[PDB]
């Protein structure tokens, strides 16, 4: 899960 | 007394973090769904709350030492605290004179009756209103509002956090800042870190309002289409 | 030859649920995220698509018969079709003198480079222009248009489907329907019927190549966290 | 899973 999140935290 | 070199280093970056993040020309709110005036504001906002989530992101990754926590306490912290930076970060747009968010044109001003049309209540908008009257009252240098979204933000006391230790060392840190800033730069303000941190409490009253009604919202799936990828994954309720 | 009373009833049923779920007028549009012209039509054209597809479940729901099938097969149906059904219906704002979708006004012109900026390629965006040309050059009378949509809806030979015979028994009607239309009410049509079947071959080979640039974007969550709920839901994986 | 595909499908 919090797959958008995880990508904006690079 | 005086500020530390580092507790300058700080503020230095708290405030180029919100420089960098926080944009007053607000020409990205063209990008959004358009404003209209059954819920027909949702669209609008939904756009605009899930742009002000990445621009908090950003403003979180530049907090010193929040990038060194895991990825989990780092989501954890986001998901708690995101709706309260959203909320304190629009202090900025807040007009005490217009009662309203005025965001560089009537298209996006919103009102109190903007945000009903959005799908919330009264029993949110009344304390969030009189929260922003407080909060703008205040009149906070642009370094105590910076420290305020930054020790917000790094509250250890959320849901889901595992480094208690270490997140809580990072906060005491930030409010070591802010109450010497307060004392030195700030004239008559003895009785102003009070009052912020009892803000910071308003916030949590503040949060479990908007939790229950964007609850009301997500299980409507008419609304709930409505709303980003990025509000359904913050806001949602998966760990 | 002559059409029966129940395949009258069906052309008109069918005639009435397209005029209620495509408006000429385009007006909705204003509603979306603004075209923009990395990826800056994804917003506007992934609000269109989730427009699109509301509107072809509301299409689906008056198809005789879809609506008594189960919720699953229902969605399995969608799920497949939807791709092909917004590729079909979107002739109608297609325009051989501009080898673009027309609809309503400059903002609202999508030409194959606006696709391209939407994240997909020529793979898909040149056999997609071909088939709306050979599509366009049919001149389908608004009856054979829906039929073709409705028939294309009711394919029972996509994954997912449990009840083969009974939506099979559907469609066969529907092509029956189309069959005896032609060679009653359309003067020189007797290669037509092929033709239009051939079309429904052609949108198979579509959907996979969307499906494949689809799957790409799904993958990117900078790409994805653009899309809709809705398109999310409906051109995903789950079953 | 379809939410909102079942709430559209009425
Ligand atoms: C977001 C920002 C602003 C306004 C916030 C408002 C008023 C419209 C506001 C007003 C009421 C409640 C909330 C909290 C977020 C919410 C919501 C809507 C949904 C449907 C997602 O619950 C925000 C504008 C600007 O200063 C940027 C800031 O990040
Ligand atoms: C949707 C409709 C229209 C245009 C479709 C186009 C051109 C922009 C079009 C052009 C290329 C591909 C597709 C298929 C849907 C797609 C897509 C984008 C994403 C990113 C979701 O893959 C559609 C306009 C109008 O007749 C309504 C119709 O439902």
């Amino acid at each position: 899960k919090h797959k958008i999140l995880h990508r904006l935290l690079q | 007394h005086m500020l530390s070199d580092e507790q300058m280093q700080i503020i230095n970056s708290l405030v180029e973090a919100h420089h960098k993040t926080y944009d007053d020309s607000y020409s990205d709110f063209v990008r959004f769904r358009p404003p209209v005036r059954r819920l027909s504001m949702l669209p609008h906002l939904a756009d605009l709350v899930s742009y002000s989530i990445q621009k908090v992101i950003g403003f979180a990754k530049m907090i010193p030492g929040f990038r060194d926590l895991t990825a989990e306490d780092q989501i954890a912290l986001l998901k708690s605290s995101a709706i309260e930076i959203i909320m304190l970060r629009s202090n900025q747009s807040f007009s005490l004179e217009d009662m309203s968010w005025s965001c560089g044109g009537p298209d996006f001003k919103y009102c109190i009756n903007d945000v009903t049309k959005a799908g919330h209540t009264l029993e949110l908008l009344e304390p969030l209103v009189k929260f922003q009257v407080g909060l703008k009252k205040l009149k906070l240098h642009e370094e105590e509002h910076v420290l305020l979204m930054a020790i917000c933000l790094l509250s250890p006391d959320r849901p889901g956090v595992q480094d208690h230790v270490r997140i809580e060392a990072l906060q005491d840190r930030l409010c070591d800042v802010l109450q010497a800033y307060i004392r030195i730069q700030h004239p008559g303000g003895r009785l102003l870190y009070a009052k912020m941190i009892q803000k910071l409490a308003d916030l949590r009253s503040l949060n479990e309002e908007h939790s229950k009604q964007y609850r009301s919202l997500s299980f409507q799936p008419e609304h709930s289409m409505q709303l980003t990828p990025l509000v359904l994954e913050v806001f949602g309720s998966e760990v």
